[PDB]
RNA sequence: GAUGGAGGUAGAGCACUGUUUGGACUAGUUCAGAUAAACUCCGAAUGCCAUUCAUUUAU
RNA sequence: GGCGGUCGCCUCCUAAAAGGUAACGGAGGCGCCCAAAGGUUCCCUCAGAAUGGUUGGAAAUCAUUCGAAGAGUGUAAAGGC
RNA sequence: UGUGGUGGCGAUAGCGAGAAGGAUACACCUGUUCCCAUGCCGAACACAGAAGUUAAGCUUCUUAGCGCCGAUUGUAGUGAAGGGUUUCCCUUUGUGAGAGUAGGACGUCGCCACGC
């Protein structure tokens, strides 16, 4: 006899590639609520803000001022 | 009461203008001044972060009037002046302004003599 | 009082579209300019009576 | 008995005590204290006890500062009721206190006053005890 | 027109001697005024923002705001955005007009001759006047009216200390006690 | 093993939201002291993702 | 076992700083709404407090000065702005 | 050099108090004929100007009251490895805070224009 006992599905949010790593072009970065981090050089931002590759080359999260965070992007 | 500078107001306009408006060295950036007597001109690169041409209203030679047709002969002076070191493909920085007023005429005047925006 | 409807073209009479409205807020028929594949133009469409 | 008006939750966890002070480990405003040297929870009803035995020993007055407060509730459920269904409810109302807190403060009123009345509040208590003084800093009168 | 005469001509040098003012930029002026109507009356019966209103443009040639309710309050039978009272703003000449009409015409048809309270400076040198009904005005007429309301005003400047404000205002007019 | 990174737990803190003790004050803000599972100005050890990297090993 | 409740979907805590994780564990929402409350271009900045002002009062509506957010975000909560 | 403009860097770049200055430039200031404007108002935005003034913005310079950047060594926690009652506590080895402090700090780097 109680009124609590139900819940949502998981929704696997994070990131998705690592710092570092190589990375084709449209490959995700990062799934989140809103913009805890912000798209950088050569990323763009999805309809329910995750961050996605726009071309091929290597992944480097950054510090975007004194607050906030990056993820860019760069071709060899 | 305290009236607010107007410089103030409307560089919080131009931070807004420019987080689309950038420039690089195939696509510079032309800037405008806007003072009570004057207005002048920047063709601006923004990876370097330097000048390439520019020109001014009154402080070289341009008189000849001074209705708002002073502007006019500034952008028709930064379209040659530009032309000559090889610069063809500009993006217009309003400033904070409107696309309005002495400032169309040197946009205008630009887009005459050699820029294409 | 919100019900699913279609709009049909008015040159070709092809019904292309699917969409909603408010009948008590809008009474009268929706009427938009939409691309027609079949005729490949944008035409008037209308709401099937 | 004191009691929080006005709580935001009406059940909670219970531990993991796991003892030493955070706060409270020496003497504020008195000068004379009473420090637990065991952790353990305390009750709205051993602290009254603990106050009004602390109170009646010093006619004259003098000053009392109680420095713990129950903001954590209980629960139980009841005799003759198998396991299973959601928590009981709440009966009762405690804060966790961990080895090295100060719990009392009394002044206005020499030492042996002061002491035979913290004697008599540690017996209603159940943790075990020192007493402490002010000792020495930049300025304590 | 009747004061920037009477400023650069008897005020100017006045108030610019009687606290040493470097400049003539320093000396005060009158930038705003600015009239309210509380009609507050708009719940019950919508006629009355119109009288108002009526009433209000013609004192100035000038059609006035209206202002709404800005939030809801049940005390007063209050939804947001309640159309509630009219308001006016006057520059430039709007404003030595109405000050003259208000010093020399208007103001004395009130009786009892209190002029204007002291404990009406904001204490950062602006003033707002206080008005009970409208006929104290040669643009109102008598039988048009019907209600015995009133308009408020205020009157802002460009002064630090109120006392600076005090006399750059009774210079002017404004028959203080 | 070395190098980079994502993330708010164990602390402990009172800037934010709840809970709370003394004192000065006044409108007719202040000085101190505590506290939290759904508080956070802060923030580990370890685990996790990588690397044209290294040394052993055999998957 | 019966009687009582529950049965799909969303948000938080539990959950041990990647992701995942039980219980008849602790708290809440959904089964729509909007022809603008959608697109785009220009422009704007909040909630309060103190002072004065006629009806008008604590509190309707005016004027000034402090005010990084103490507001708003169709709808629950978290993350964002 | 001085001033106008336009950029990088986590406010060590900010806030408040105080002084000074008009060479050009920047401003305030003066007007509404004409392009444009007010859900009222040439206040703003737009334009035509050049009497007046450094009072306000702006620039330079002094100031560590408020913010900001902060080490060191000591603690609290905790990888591995062990011991008592196992609610909890302890010993080795490695890592190590948050508070609290010594100190820093009233910016630094670059392009264009004009004047000296
Ligand atoms: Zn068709």
């Amino acid at each position: 006899s109680t009124s609590n006992g139900r819940d949502s599905e998981s929704k696997r949010l994070g990131a998705k590639s690592a710092d570092g790593q190589t990375v084709t072009g449209g490959s995700i970065l990062y799934r989140q609520r809103g913009t805890k981090i912000y798209p950088g050089v050569n990323v763009g931002i999805g309809g329910d803000d995750t961050l996605f590759a726009k071309v091929d080359g290597v992944v480097r999260f950054e510090r975007k001022g004194r607050d906030k965070k990056q993820v860019s992007v760069y071709p060899v | 009461i305290t009236k607010p500078d107007k410089n103030k107001t409307r560089q919080k306009r131009h931070r807004r203008v420019r987080n689309k408006i950038s420039g690089t060295a195939e696509c510079p950036r032309l800037n405008i001044f806007r003072s009570n007597k004057n207005i002048y001109a920047q063709v601006i690169d923004d990876v370097a972060g330097v000048t390439l041409a520019s020109a001014s209203a009154l402080d070289k030679e341009i008189s000849g009037g001074t209705k708002t047709e002073t502007a006019a002969a500034v952008g028709k002076l930064v379209a040659e002046r530009a032309a000559e070191k090889g610069i063809k493909k500009v993006v217009f920085d309003r400033g904070g302004y409107l696309y309005h007023g002495r400032v169309q005429a040197l946009a205008e005047a630009a887009r005459e003599n050699g820029l294409e925006f | 009082m919100r019900v699913n409807i279609t709009l049909e073209c008015t040159s070709c009479k092809e019904r292309n579209y699917l969409t909603n409205k408010n009948k008590r807020n809008n009474p009268d028929r929706l009427e938009k300019q939409k691309y027609c594949p079949r005729e490949r133009k944008v035409t008037l469409h209308r709401e099937t009576k | 008995m004191l009691v929080p008006k006005r709580v935001k939750h009406r059940r909670e966890f219970r531990g993991k005590m796991r003892g030493e002070a955070k706060g409270g480990k020496e003497v504020a405003f008195g000068e004379w204290g009473l420090q637990a040297t065991e952790s353990h929870w305390i009750t709205n009803r051993q602290i009254e006890a603990a106050r009004i035995a602390m109170t009646r020993y010093m006619k004259r007055g003098g000053k009392v500062w109680i420095k713990i407060f129950p903001h954590k509730s209980y629960t139980s459920k009841a005799i003759g009721v198998r396991m299973g269904k959601g928590k009981g409810a709440p009966e009762g109302w405690v804060s966790p206190v961990k080895r090295g807190k100060i719990m009392f403060e009394i002044a206005g009123v020499p030492e042996e006053v002061a002491r035979e009345a913290l004697r008599l509040a540690s017996h209603k208590l159940p943790v075990k005890t020192k007493i402490v003084k002010r000792e020495e800093m930049g300025g304590e009168s | 027109n009747r004061l920037k005469e009477k400023y650069i001509k008897e005020v100017t040098p006045s108030l610019v001697e009687k606290f040493n003012y470097s400049s003539v930029m320093q000396t005060p002026k009158v930038d705003k005024i600015v009239i309210n109507m509380g009609v507050g009356d708009a719940v019950s019966n919508a006629k009355n923002l119109d009288k108002a209103v009526e009433e209000l443009a013609l004192i100035t040639g000038q059609k006035p705001l209206i202002t709404k309710a800005k939030k809801s309050i049940a005390g007063f039978r209050l939804r947001e955005g309640m159309p509630i009272g009219a308001k006016v703003t006057l520059r430039g000449e709007r404003m030595y007009e109405f000050l003259d009409k208000l010093v020399t015409v208007s103001l004395p048809r009130v009786r009892d001759f209190h002029g204007v309270s002291k404990k009406a400076f904001d204490g950062r040198g602006n003033y707002t006047l206080g008005i009970k009904e409208q006929l104290i005005f040669p643009e109102v007429d008598y039988d048009l009216v019907d209600k015995v309301r009133g308009m408020d005003i205020v009157i802002v400047t460009t002064a630090n200390t109120d006392e600076e404000s005090r006399e750059l205002l009774a210079q002017l007019g404004m028959p203080f006690q």
